[PDB]
């Protein structure tokens, strides 16, 4: 006979979850019990405790109440079970904590974090090959953590992104930010945030023109929801679980797997504590049953197979990618683990563009930093050539007078002056020319508090993206 | 002789009679950097760089400097214009100066084009023979 | 408003005498009562009596010391700070020196630093005598990422080679000696790697090149009567063994605690009085709206010194700028004093490097020789 | 001047106008050969190196 148990507040998927275990015992291949979700945490603690001192529970399973609790719920158990090292595992934790193995080692997602529904946005890059992508995720640990993994998903793509914003939840004035970010020539936004955080994002947004045409934000499941759709413009891509919110077929699927640990477990030659009063120290087999579990695996499950990864997450989960067509999340895609099929062709950009739009936002406003070289840039403080044709000495500030640092607007004429002014003449481009502060080229020089060696100078800026390009009399050099 | 060649024992065997120098944080400087059998000219450099091209020319003009290593054109340019000057050695390391964008730019390839367009037009050395090597000293 | 959390039954008496006297009965945020919780087996029980406490009198500062240095409970300490906003203290503990994440609203605020100031204490260390770290041995425990990552960036900046990156899961022993490893920079548990500690000692790694240092996490951290793994020495030294660990491997537990007590009082007045306010927090264990809020009061603690320690803590409640010990495990299995770390500043025995640094030296390893030398014209200039 | 010293271009620069020689299997020929950045001059004793001391 085993003791397990299961935490939910229903009250009526206690029958099915034991008639589910019952059947899988039967066929799969022990006694079942059932726990309300207490409302407070340090009751739901207590109550834990209790259930684990009259009960040797071997794994316990969770999920979220009808009731929107956030994150309270969860983390009682969670730590209860973490203290006995017992691995136990969830049913509707969406969020990436759990999945680290810092505190909360000793939990299972059967469903992937919000953060893996960053990974396949990357595949959704690859369904257009959009590489001007942006990031907005809220400053949270969870946001962090989507963006670190779509950080490294990129550089192994090697497609390094515009830049990424980051949000303070609750904090207003979030136009910062949005035009911080407008000018830059990316044309789709990438966006992660809690409910309130996204209807505010997207309330800042159509208050700025930033939902016109090249403009287009892909968000994940936990963004639309609530007042946001209302608020989300027509034709925001989204994510979402391809079993939703079924707790039925979680709870299967959860029966399921746990039957097949229990019968790997059957076979070891070598049982819990004497529950959480007493028996202070953790079980010797708590750290064995952790291990087996993470080499045991469910396969073809009520919700197909379920493959957990090492850290006993579900891999290669399908999920539904929603348009929001007619102000509603229409089927247009499904990332059938890995791969997209676009089931419905009816995708309506949110600028109203029925064609894709290019990534890429065209840009006209080209900045050039230069180097004061006489042959090649004359520059006078502030006249016809020989032939008596006018001089084409415009405009450029920039050097700080004498390198008390005062950037003072100065002549500038000469060959490089000439080849940048044809070109703007050849191929219609608008300049903003500008000089360099310090006065040099630059070189790999691993100067002062620093640890490797940066380049400087104009090329220093360039690779900053100080200047869209430089124009000076550079030599051609492979470094 | 103060320097016959890039063979010249002087340019081989650093001394304090010349004070050889080039601009900080240069091209040229990383390429003695990076030359082989030559660490002394890169001693030589980081003990007697000059700051800038202008006071280089300047110091070498009036004697202070008493050689200063820079590309051939610009430096053949400005010996030209000001007199009182020479300058010594071939073109021993032939380069090119061209344009600097960024990775993966789609502008460069025109610009690109632009070039061979400005060699068909000699829009270059239009702007040369306009105002580079005719009024010398 | 005072309570005190132990699990070592001895030291009761003493908690009820040395406590005050770094204490309100002669500190002045007492302005106008000391609790001792004698629970040191379950946290039920105990949270149940910090509840109870809380109800009672309301105490502001509350203090926990682990006698066996349990990391297990502090996941319970920072559920209960989330529960009830209330600013606690964990002394004695090997999860101090971990710096768990805590809960946007907790105010675990533990009494140890980060463990890699620790690391980079044993990196300045190694600068001094060593400036290549042949071998990183770490095991699967959580924070092995961010521990490569620090040892990266601090063998990069300083220009350190590396040898080996020994991330281990007899046959693991053996292929530890398959690696040409002299310097071993260890980072981990003592229960999980005790085993390992003593196939290491049993495996060969006990030789002249072989120098092994150990971190916080293990055996180090936590003073007093000794840390007993398999107490004055613990795992056996591999002819070398290193360790660094906080300020209070040889000074009182007891006066750790009336120190964090008096450091929480002196924070509490810079708060409330500096501020004309009074005491409103958390003040019942159930569940309520100023439950969803909290702050940590390393905002009013840098103003705080004593025994010349800073108290400028951090957001995640551990100390900037601390006090560590360096320490050596010797010949005679007891735990030595290499010397002490404050204010980036080193205070050591001899610094002399002529293959120094561990007693067995590698001489053997790589050949030293005797270069007698005289002073003479430019060829050989002394200075 | 055919020579001026270690750095002449004549030196450093082979030619057809000198005919530089040394003995055929001799220490100075081995160190030539593994001298660097000089197998010109390696290549000019391959195809002119004299059989003995006394002839050059």
């Amino acid at each position: 006979i085993v003791n397990i148990g299961a935490v939910l507040s229903t009250r009526k998927h206690e029958q099915m979850f034991r008639e589910a275990v019952n059947q899988a015992n039967k066929r799969h291949g022990l006694n079942a019990t059932s726990v309300t979700h207490k409302p407070n945490a340090i009751q739901m603690a207590l109550s834990v405790c209790e259930d684990l001192i009259s009960s040797q529970v071997y794994a316990i399973l969770v999920s979220h109440p009808p009731t929107p609790n956030d994150h309270f719920t969860p983390t009682p158990v969670s730590y209860t079970a973490g203290f006995y090292r017992i691995p136990v595992l969830g049913l509707t934790t969406r969020m990436s904590i759990y999945s680290d193995k810092s505190i909360h080692l000793s939990f299972l997602r059967t469903v992937p974090p919000y953060s893996h529904q960053s990974s396949v946005w990357f595949e959704m890059m690859r369904v257009y090959s959009w590489n001007h992508i942006i990031l907005l995720v809220s400053d949270d640990h969870e946001g962090r953590a989507a963006q670190k993994r779509l950080e490294t998903l990129l550089e192994e793509r090697e497609s390094k992104a515009e830049k990424v914003l980051q949000f303070d939840p609750g904090t207003k004035n979030v136009t910062a930010l949005l035009m911080e970010a407008k000018e830059l020539e990316a044309r789709v936004i990438i966006l992660s945030a809690s409910e309130d955080d996204a209807a505010t994002v997207y309330r800042a947004a159509a208050m700025l023109n930033m939902t016109g045409s090249g403009y287009v934000w892909l968000v994940g499941e936990r963004e639309i929801s609530g007042n946001a759709l209302r608020y989300a413009p027509d034709g925001i891509l989204g994510l979402q679980l391809i079993n939703g919110k079924n707790e039925s077929a979680h709870i299967s699927d959860a029966v399921g797997v746990v039957a097949q640990a229990v019968h790997e477990l059957l076979e070891k030659e070598n049982d819990p504590p004497r529950g959480c009063v007493g028996n202070t120290n953790i079980w010797k087999t708590g750290p064995l049953f952790k291990r087996v579990l993470m080499s045991s695996k469910y396969a073809d499950g009520v919700t197909g197979r379920v493959e957990f990864n090492e850290d006993g997450d579900r891999k290669f989960a399908n999920y539904s990618i929603m348009n929001l067509q007619n102000r509603k999340l229409v089927q247009v895609g499904i990332y059938n683990g890995t791969h997209v099929i676009p089931n419905d062709r009816k995708i309506i950009w949110p600028g109203g563009e029925t064609e894709k739009p290019r990534g890429y936002q065209m840009s006209t406003r080209l900045k050039i930093v230069t180097i004061h070289q006489e042959p090649f840039v004359y520059v006078k403080p502030t006249e016809f050539t020989v032939n008596g044709d006018p001089v084409k000495k415009v405009i450029c500030t920039g050097p700080n007078d004498t390198s008390p640092r005062h950037t003072v607007p100065q002549c500038c004429y000469g060959f490089c002056i000439d080849l940048l002014i044809k070109l703007a003449r050849t191929m219609n481009f608008t300049y903003e020319v500008h000089l360099v502060a310090d006065g040099k080229f630059g070189t790999q020089e691993r100067v002062n508090n620093s640890n490797k060696k940066e380049w400087n100078g104009m090329m220093g800026e360039l690779l900053s993206g100080q200047a869209d390009m430089i124009v000076a009399p550079l030599t051609i050099n492979n470094e | 002789e103060r320097i016959t060649g890039i063979n010249d024992p002087r340019l081989r065997n650093p001394s304090d009679k010349f004070i050889y120098a080039t601009v900080k944080q240069s091209s040229v400087d990383i390429y003695f950097r990076r030359q082989v059998c030559l660490s002394t000219m890169y001693r030589h450099m980081e003990k007697h760089n000059y700051e800038s091209a202008a006071e280089a020319i300047q110091a070498v003009r009036d004697n202070k400097l008493h050689a200063f290593i820079w590309d051939s054109a610009v430096l053949e340019f400005e010996a030209s214009q000001k007199c009182d000057l020479v300058t010594t050695g071939e073109l021993f390391f032939r380069s090119g100066f061209g344009i600097g964008m960024r990775k993966d730019s789609p502008w460069k390839q025109n610009v690109s084009l632009s070039i061979l367009k400005s060699h068909e037009n000699g829009f270059m050395e239009d702007l040369d023979k306009t105002w580079v090597r005719y009024q010398e000293c | 408003n005072v309570a005190l959390v132990f699990s070592g039954p001895a030291y009761a008496a003493e908690a009820a005498r040395l406590g005050p006297a770094v204490a309100a009965a002669v500190r002045s945020p007492g302005l106008d009562p000391v609790a001792l919780v004698l629970n040191g087996s379950d946290p039920r029980s105990l949270v149940l009596q910090l509840c109870d406490l809380l109800s009672g009198l309301r105490v502001h500062g509350v203090v926990f010391e682990d006698d066996s240095r349990a990391p297990a409970v502090a996941p319970i300490l920072d559920f209960l700070s989330a529960q009830t906003s209330l600013p606690i203290v964990a002394v004695h503990g090997g999860a101090a020196l971990v710096l768990t994440p805590k809960e946007k609203g907790s105010t675990f605020l533990q009494l140890g630093s980060s463990t890699e100031q620790q690391l980079q204490v044993i990196f300045e260390v190694l600068e001094e005598y060593d400036w290549t770290s042949f071998v990183a041995v770490t095991t699967r425990a959580p924070g092995h990422r961010a521990f490569l990552s620090y040892i990266e960036v601090l063998t990069d900046g300083s220009l350190v080679g590396w040898e080996h990156r020994g991330a281990l899961t007899a046959v693991l022993s053996a292929q530890l000696r398959s690696v040409s490893a002299q310097i071993r920079l260890l980072f981990c548990a003592r229960e999980e790697a005790e085993p390992v500690f003593r196939a290491a000692e049993e495996a060969g790694l006990t030789g002249s090149g072989y120098v092994w240092f150990m971190v916080g996490p293990q055996l180090a951290g936590g003073g007093g009567s000794g840390a007993p793994g398999e107490l004055p020495g613990g795992a056996p030294l591999p002819a070398g063994l290193f360790a660094v660990r906080s300020a209070g491997w040889r000074d009182d537990l007891a006066r750790r605690v009336a120190a964090g007590v008096a450091v929480v009082a002196r924070g509490a007045q810079a708060l409330l009085r500096d501020y004309g306010f009074l005491p409103e927090l958390g003040h019942d264990c159930r569940a309520q709206n100023r439950t969803h809020r909290g702050e940590s009061l390393h905002r009013y603690f840098m103003n705080i010194t004593w025994d010349n320690r800073d108290y400028s803590f951090n957001e995640d409640g551990f100390l900037v700028n601390p006090s560590l010990v360096v320490i050596s495990l010797t010949r005679d299995r007891t735990w030595e004093v290499v010397g002490s770390w404050e204010q980036q500043t080193l205070r050591l025995k001899y610094p002399l490097w002529s293959r120094y640094g561990r007693f067995l030296q590698p001489v053997d390893d790589t050949q030293h020789l005797t270069v007698a030398t005289l002073e003479e014209r430019p060829f050989v200039i002394v200075e």
